[PDB]
C-alpha cells in the first residue's frame, strides 16, 4: 500500500500550505522511500514536479536527498542518473546553500564516470563561491567522484592551490587532500616555480606546498597535512632531506617545526610520516635518525611509545652510534612499564656496531632487571635475539662475562648465559671457552628453558615428515605422540606443528580406543580450532569432521540438523572427504599462543589486606604471545573457594600493543564477597572465549592470599 | 525560521534552531532516566541480584527467561544501562553549524552527536562549564567501564513484544534508539573541538548572526545565550537561578526587546521549598547520625553538592557535629574540589585502595551517580540495605525516586526524599516574564498544562500572554514571525 498513501500525502502537500507540515510530509516520503523491493522510480517524475515549483529551501534539500538515496539504490540505470544530473544542473544555480550542498552531493555520488556535460568543471567552478561551506561540499564531491574510479584532470591542482591562503578551517584540509590525490594522479609533470625560472616535478611542488601548509595557524589542518605526507614516496629525496635542515628557519624544515609543535597530535602524525618515508628510503632514514632518537626525551609517553615502534620498524635501515645507543638505553630507567616493554622489543633488532656497545647494552638490561624484577620474562627473550644477531661484537665478551660460580637463580646470570649461548650457536668456537660448570648450566637451561637457549653444535623437518607418514595401531600412535612431544621440546621453532599434530593424534587415539573421552575429543578439537593460528580450510574440514564424530559417538534429533548445517557450510569439501564418518591432516606453516601471568606473583607471604565488607583492587599484568586479536577472545576468571565464578571481560583500551605477535594486558579485578572471617586464597586465571559460547583454560592459575581486618 | 525540538524531556533540553543561513543547536542534552529500567552494575558479584527469579512469559513462545528478571513486583532488562538519546532522524546532524552549551548538566550528549555521525562545526562554551563537563563525562566513562557487562538483550526490543510487557517497561519511549555509553577517546577528542568564550564576548557567525552568553547564576559559568541578528533576536535562557548563590547573578535586563524566549529547564518539584528541603536534609542526616547509623547521599560530583556541602558546613557549627567525618567518593574528586576552590571533607579517588583505611562508623558518604544503577552507591546500597538504622537521602530531582530505589527491594532502610532545586519556580518565572516582557514563549508540554500528579492545582502552569506555544518530543515548530 505504498503508492496509495504516497499519492494521498502528495495530494495533501498540494493542498496544505504550511511549510513545516509540508516538510513533515516530505520527511515521511523520504523515510518510506527506502522500501526494498518497491518501485519509487514511478514517483521520480512526481518529485521533479514538486521541485519545479518550490518557494522554500529545505524542502528541495531533503527531496534531492531522497532522489540521491534512490539513485544510489539503482546506480546501473544510467537514464535515471542522467535525468537526475539534468534536474540537478537545473537546480544547481539556486541561491540557498543547503540546496546547493544537496545538488553537489548528488553530482558527486552520481557523476558520469565516462570521459554529456563536463560535470568536473561545473563543480570546480564552485571553488570560488561565496559561502565557504559550498566550497567545502564541492571539494568533498570532488573526492567522492575521484574515489569511484574516475581519473581526474591536471588543472584541479592549479585551481585548488589558490585556496591554500584562505582563512577558513575545513576548506584548507579539503584542499590539502585534493592536492594530495591529484598529485598521486599526475606526479611527474613539470611545473615551473613562478618566483624564478626553475622547473620542478609536480610531485615536488605538491610536497613543498603541503610542507608550507603545515605552518598554518590551525591544528586540524596540521594533523591532516602531517598524516597525508606519510605516503608520498615518489617525491625526490633531496627535497625530503632538505625538510629537516633545522638551520634554515616553509617548503623545507617542516619536520623540525612539527616534532616540536604545541599539540602533540601533529607531532605523532609527523612521527608516522617519518616512519613511512624512512621505510621507503634508507638514506633519509639514517639522516633523520638524529631527530628520531631526540624524540625519546619528549615529555609525554604516547609520542615516546609511537616513536619507539617506528624506530624499531627501521632497524636494518639505520646504524646506531655510541651516543645514540647511550641515549636510547638511558630510557630503560623510566617508570611506565609499557615504555619498558616497547624498549625491550626495540633492542631485539638494533644494528649495533661496537663490542662495548653490546657490553653496555647487557649492562643496562641487567640494571633494568635489578630495578624492575617482574620484567624478567621479557628481558630473556630480547637477549635471545641479541646473541643471535651480532656474534662478532659479543665474541670478546665471553672471557669477561664468564668472569666464583654464581648460583642458578640469579636472573642476570641466567640472562648472560642465554646471551652467550645464542652467541656460541652462531659461532661454534665459543663452546671451547665454555667451562664445565658453564656446560652444566647450559644443560640445565636446555632441558628447562629450551624456548630461550638454542641447540648448539634441517633433519628435524624430515623427521617430522617421516613421523607423520608412519601413522598413515594404538602403539604406533603413542610412539609418534611422544616423539612429537620430544621434538617439540627439542626445537621450539617447530613446536607449533609439533603440538598441533600431537593433539591431533591424541584425539585420534582417544577416539579409536572409544563417556568423558568424547568430551576430551571435543576440547582437543576446540583447542586446535581456536587457540591456534594459521589454520586453512583443509584443517577446518578435518576438525569439523572430528567434531561430527564426537557428537555421533556421544549420541551413544539435533544430529540431523547439525549434519545438514555441516553439509550446507561444506559444499566444497564433499569431493575431498571421501570415505568419511581416518582423514589426512596436512601440517601447514604455526605458533601456539599462550599466557604468562606475571604481576602479581602471589608467592609473596605478604597478603592483600581488606576490611569488614568492601572492595579490594587486584592489578593483573600479563603478557600474551601470538594471540589472534585478543580484544575479543580473552577473559579473566575469578574463583572463590566456595564454588562461584566471576567472568570479567576486559575492556578494549586495556590490551596494550608493544610489538609484533606480543600483546600486554594490564587490568583491574575487583575482589570481594559477603563477609569474610579468615584470611584465605582466591584463584585468578585466564580464559579464551569462543563463539562457534565456550571457555578454554590456557594459563597457569594464580592464587592470591587475602587477609581481613575489620574497620575502625 | 524553524525550531526542530528533539528532546521531549522537560529539563534535559535540546533543540535545533534552524535559521536563515546557519542551523544552530541549542544545548544538545542526554536524557538519562532510561537507565532506570535496567538492572544495576554492581562492582563485585552481588549474590542477591545474580540469582533473582528469572521472570517468564505466560505463553513462553521465546526464551525471555534469560533477558528479563523479576524482583518484588517489577521486571527489568538485564544488560548494560543503555542510555537514552536525542532522536537522530528529523534533521541530518551534519547540516548543524554551531552547537552552543548552557551548563554541564546538559552537555552529557556531545560524544553521541559530534563524533559518531560526522559533525563538522565547532562548539562554544564558557570555561567553567567545559571543565565541569569534562569532569562529569569522565566519571561516567569511568563508572560504566570499570566492570563491563557487555552481555546484551535484544529480543525485548521489538514493538510487538514490547506491547506485551507491563509497566514500567511498556512506558518506555522510542526503545529503538537506546545506546550503550561512549568510550574514553571519543569524549577526549570531542572536547578538543571546544572553543572557549567569556561573558559578553560578542561572537560572530558568517557575517549573518551574532551569539553571546550571559552569566545565569545556576552554576559556575552557567550561561543564558543570546542569538541575535540584524532583524531577529532569540534569547535562550535554559535553567537559570535567581536565588543569589555563588555564581555572578544573572542579567535579567539584557533579555528585553526579545522576540522568542525558548524557556526550558524549570523546576521539577513545583511544590517544594528549596531552603526548607535543605533543612529537612540536614535534619535527617543529624537524626540518623546521632544514633549510630550511617547515611548515603547520592549526588553528582558537582553542582548542587557545592550548595549542599556549604549548608552542611553552616550546620556543623550550629549543631555541634564535630565527631563525624564527611567523605566524597568519586573518581573525579580532586579536580572537582580544585575547580570549586580556584574559581573536614576528605575526598577520595575510589573506594578501593586508600579509602578502606579511614572507615570509621558512623559516617556520611556522598557518592557517584544518583540513579542508583552504577558507580559506587550500588555497593553501599547492597551493604546497608539490611539494617533499619541506616538511611539514604536523595538530593536529585532528575531520576524519579520510586522506581529508582525499586530494584533493591525488599529493603528495610529508610529512604527520605528532599530534593534541592535552585531553579526558577513558577511564581518567579511569572514575575520574570512580566519583567522581561518576551513577545512569545516556547516551553515543553510538561509546563503549559499542570503537572500530572497534582491535577487539581492550576497555578504551577506558566501563565503568559499570548498563550505559550508548546512542543512535543521530536516535533518541528514554526515560530510565527514573517520578515
Amino acid at each position: 500500500s505504498v503508492e496509495g498513501v504516497v499519492r494521498i500525502l502528495l495530494e495533501h502537500y498540494y493542498k496544505e500550505n504550511d511549510p513545516s507540515v509540508r516538510l513533515k510530509i516530505a520527511s515521511l516520503l523520504g523515510l518510506l522511500s527506502k522500501t526494498a523491493g518497491f518501485s519509487p522510480d514511478c514517483i521520480m517524475d512526481d518529485a521533479i514536479n514538486i521541485l519545479q515549483n518550490e518557494k522554500s529551501h529545505q524542502v528541495l534539500a531533503q527531496l534531492l536527498d531522497t532522489l540521491l538515496a534512490i539513485g544510489t539504490k539503482l546506480p546501473e540505470n544510467q537514464a535515471i542518473q542522467m535525468r537526475l544530473v539534468d534536474v540537478a544542473c537545473k537546480h544547481l544555480t539556486d541561491t540557498s546553500h543547503g540546496v546547493r550542498n544537496k545538488c553537489l552531493q548528488l553530482l558527486g555520488n552520481l557523476g558520469s564516470l565516462e570521459k554529456a556535460r563536463d560535470v568536473q568543471k561545473i563543480i570546480g567552478d564552485y571553488f570560488s563561491d561565496q559561502d565557504p561551506r559550498v566550497r567545502t561540499a564541492a571539494i568533498k564531491a570532488m573526492l567522492q567522484l575521484h574515489e569511484r574510479g574516475l581519473k581526474l584532470h591536471q588543472t584541479i591542482y592549479n585551481q585548488a592551490c589558490k585556496l591554500l591562503s584562505d582563512d577558513y578551517e575545513q576548506v584548507r584540509s579539503a584542499a590539502v587532500q585534493l592536492i594530495w590525490v591529484v598529485s598521486q594522479l599526475y606526479p611527474e609533470s613539470i611545473v615551473p616555480i613562478p618566483s624564478s625560472n626553475e622547473e620542478i616535478r609536480l610531485v615536488d611542488d605538491a610536497f613543498g606546498k603541503i610542507c608550507h601548509m603545515v605552518s598554518d595557524g590551525s591544528w586540524v589542518v596540521r594533523v591532516q597535512a602531517a598524516k597525508l605526507l606519510g605516503s608520498m614516496e615518489q617525491v625526490s629525496s633531496h627535497f625530503l632531506e632538505q625538510t629537516l635542515d633545522k638551520k634554515l628557519m616553509g617548503a623545507c624544515g617542516a619536520f623540525v617545526h612539527g616534532l616540536e609543535d604545541e599539540m602533540y597530535e601533529v607531532r605523532i602524525a609527523a612521527v608516522e610520516a617519518l616512519c613511512m618515508l624512512a621505510q621507503s628510503s634508507p638514506s633519509f632514514a639514517e639522516k633523520c635518525l638524529d631527530f628520531l632518537v631526540d624524540m625519546f626525551n619528549d615529555e609525554i609517553e604516547e609520542v615516546r611509545l609511537q616513536s619507539i615502534h617506528t624506530m624499531r620498524k627501521i632497524s636494518n635501515n639505520i646504524t646506531l652510534r655510541e651516543d645514540q645507543l647511550d641515549t636510547v638505553l638511558a630510557v630503560l630507567e623510566d617508570s611506565s612499564r609499557d615504555i619498558r616493554e616497547a624498549l625491550h622489543e626495540l633492542l631485539c633488532c638494533t644494528n649495533v656496531s661496537t663490542k662495548e656497545g653490546i657490553h653496555l647494552a647487557l649492562v643496562e638490561l641487567l640494571k633494568n632487571l635489578t630495578k624492575y624484577p617482574t620484567d624478567r620474562d621479557s628481558i630473556w627473550k630480547c637477549l635471545k635475539f641479541l646473541g643471535s644477531r651480532h656474534p662478532t661484537l659479543v665474541l670478546p665478551l665471553v672471557p669477561e662475562l664468564l668472569s666464583a660460580e654464581p648460583d642458578m637463580d640469579d636472573p642476570a646470570y641466567i640472562a648472560v648465559l642465554v646471551l652467550i649461548f645464542n652467541a656460541a650457536k652462531t659461532c661454534p668456537t665459543m663452546p671451547a671457552l665454555f667451562s664445565d660448570h658453564t656446560f652444566r648450566h647450559y644443560a640445565y637451561l636446555r632441558d628447562s628453558l629450551s624456548h630461550l637457549v638454542p641447540a648448539l653444535r634441517d633433519p628435524s623437518q624430515q623427521f617430522l615428515q617421516q613421523s607423520l607418514e608412519r601413522v598413515y595401531a594404538q602403539e604406533l600412535l603413542e610412539f609418534t605422540i611422544r616423539d612429537l612431544q620430544r621434538l617439540g621440546e627439542l626445537q621450539s621453532e617447530l613446536a607449533g606443528v609439533a603440538d598441533f599434530s600431537a593433539t591431533y593424534l591424541r584425539c585420534q587415539l582417544l577416539l579409536i580406543k572409544a563417556s568423558a573421552a568424547a568430551k576430551q575429543i571435543m576440547e582437543e578439537t576446540y583447542k586446535m580450532e581456536f587457540m591456534y593460528s594459521g589454520v586453512e580450510n583443509k584443517q577446518v574440514v578435518i576438525i569439523h569432521h572430528m567434531r561430527l564424530q564426537a557428537k555421533a559417538l556421544q549420541l551413544i534429533e539435533k544430529f540431523l540438523q547439525e549434519v545438514d548445517f555441516f553439509q550446507r557450510y561444506f559444499i566444497a569439501d564433499l569431493p575431498h572427504l571421501q570415505d568419511s564418518f581416518f582423514l589426512h591432516l596436512p601440517l601447514p606453516e604455526i605458533h601456539k599462543a599462550s599466557a604468562t601471568i606475571i604481576e602479581p606473583a602471589g608467592e609473596s607471604d605478604n597478603p592483600l589486606r581488606f576490611t569488614s565488607g568492601l572492595v579490594v583492587a587486584l592489578d593483573v599484568d600479563a603478557t600474551l604471545e601470538h594471540v589472534q586479536d585478543p580484544q575479543n577472545t580473552v577473559k579473566v576468571q575469578v574463583l572463590y573457594p566456595d564454588g562461584q565464578a566471576q567472568m570479567i571481560h576486559p575492556k578494549p583500551a586495556d590490551f596494550r600493543n608493544p610489538g609484533p605477535g606480543r600483546h600486554r594486558l594490564i587490568t583491574q579485578v575487583y575482589l570481594s564477597h559477603t563477609a569474610w572471617t579468615e584470611a584465605c586464597q582466591v584463584e585468578v586465571r585466564l580464559l579464551l572465549a569462543y563463539n562457534s559460547e565456550g571457555t578454554i583454560p590456557f594459563s597457569k592459575p594464580v592464587k592470591v592470599y587475602i587477609m581481613p581486618k575489620p574497620a575502625r | 525560521m524553524k525550531l526542530y525540538c528533539l528532546s521531549g524531556h522537560p529539563t534535559l533540553p535540546c533543540n535545533v534552531l534552524k535559521f536563515k543561513s546557519t542551523t544552530i543547536m541549542l544545548d544538545c542534552g542526554l536524557d538519562m532516566t532510561s537507565t532506570l529500567n535496567f538492572l544495576p552494575l554492581p562492582l563485585v558479584q552481588s549474590p542477591r541480584l545474580s540469582n533473582l527469579p528469572g521472570w517468564s512469559l505466560k505463553d513462553g513462545n521465546a526464551f525471555l527467561d534469560k533477558e528479563l528478571k523479576e524482583c518484588s513486583g517489577h521486571v527489568f532488562v538485564d544488560s548494560v544501562p543503555e542510555f537514552c538519546l536525542p532522536e537522530t532522524e528529523l534533521i541530518d546532524l551534519s547540516t548543524v553549524d554551531v552547537i552552543l552549551i548552557s551548563n554541564y548538566h546538559c552537555m552529557m550528549a556531545l560524544p553521541y552527536i559530534t563524533e559518531h555521525t560526522g559533525f563538522t562545526g565547532t562548539v562554544y562554551a564558557t570555561e567553567p562549564t567545559v571543565q565541569i563537563g569534562r569532569l562529569l563525562m569522565e566519571e561516567l566513562v569511568n563508572f560504566i567501564e570499570r566492570v563491563p557487562k557487555a552481555q546484551s538483550a535484544s529480543l525485548w526490543k521489538n514493538k510487538d513484544i514490547q506491547r506485551l510487557l507491563p509497566s514500567p517497561l511498556k512506558d518506555a519511549v522510542e526503545v529503538s534508539t537506546w545506546r550503550r555509553c561512549y568510550t574514553m577517546q571519543e569524549v577526549n577528542s570531542a572536547l578538543s573541538k571546544i572553543q572557549l568564550v567569556g561573558y559578553s564576548q560578542k561572537i560572530e557567525l558568517f557575517g549573518a548572526v551574532q551569539v553571546t552568553p550571559l552569566s545565569s547564576g545556576y552554576a559556575l559559568g552557567s550561561s543564558n545565550w543570546i542569538i541575535q541578528s540584524h532583524y531577529e533576536k532569540v534569547s535562550y535562557v535554559s535553567g537559570s537561578s535567581l536565588l543569589t548563590t555563588h555564581p555572578q547573578p544573572m542579567d535579567q535586563a539584557s533579555l528585553k526587546n526579545s522576540d522568542v524566549l525558548v524557556l526550558t529547564g524549570l523546576t521539577q518539584i513545583p511544590t517544594a521549598n528549596p531552603d526548607g528541603m535543605v533543612g529537612e536534609f540536614c535534619s535527617n542526616l543529624a537524626l540518623t547520625v546521632r544514633n549510630g547509623g550511617n547515611v548515603l547521599v547520592p549526588c553528582y560530583p558537582s553542582g548542587v553538592i557545592y550548595d549542599l556541602l556549604e549548608c552542611l558546613y553552616q550546620y556543623i557549627d550550629s549543631a555541634g557535629l564535630s565527631s563525624v567525618p564527611l567523605y566524597f567518593i568519586s573518581p573525579v574528586a580532586n579536580s572537582s574540589l580544585e575547580f570549586s576552590q580556584i574559581f573536614k571533607l576528605k575526598h577520595y579517588p575510589s573506594i578501593h585502595g586508600d579509602f578502606s583505611n579511614d572507615f570509621r562508623q558512623p559516617c556520611v558518604v556522598f557518592t557517584g551517580h544518583p540513579s542508583l544503577r552504577f558507580g559506587d552507591v550500588v555497593h553501599f546500597m547492597e551493604l546497608w540495605g539490611k539494617s533499619s538504622l541506616n538511611t539514604v537521602i536523595f538530593t536529585e530531582p532528575d531520576f524519579s525516586y520510586l522506581e529508582a530505589l525499586a530494584p533493591y527491594q525488599p529493603l528495610a532502610m529508610k529512604c527520605i526524599y528532599c530534593p534541592i532545586d535552585t531553579r526558577l519556580n513558577f511564581i518567579q518565572v511569572s514575575k520574570l516574564l512580566k519583567e522581561v516582557q518576551p513577545l512569545h514563549v516556547v516551553c515543553p508540554e510538561q509546563y503549559t498544562q499542570p503537572p500530572p500528579a497534582q491535577s487539581h492545582r492550576m497555578d504551577l502552569m506558566i501563565d503568559c500572554q499570548p498563550p505559550a506555544m508548546s512542543y512535543r518530543r521530536a516535533e518541528v515548530l514554526a515560530l510565527p514571525f514573517k520578515r
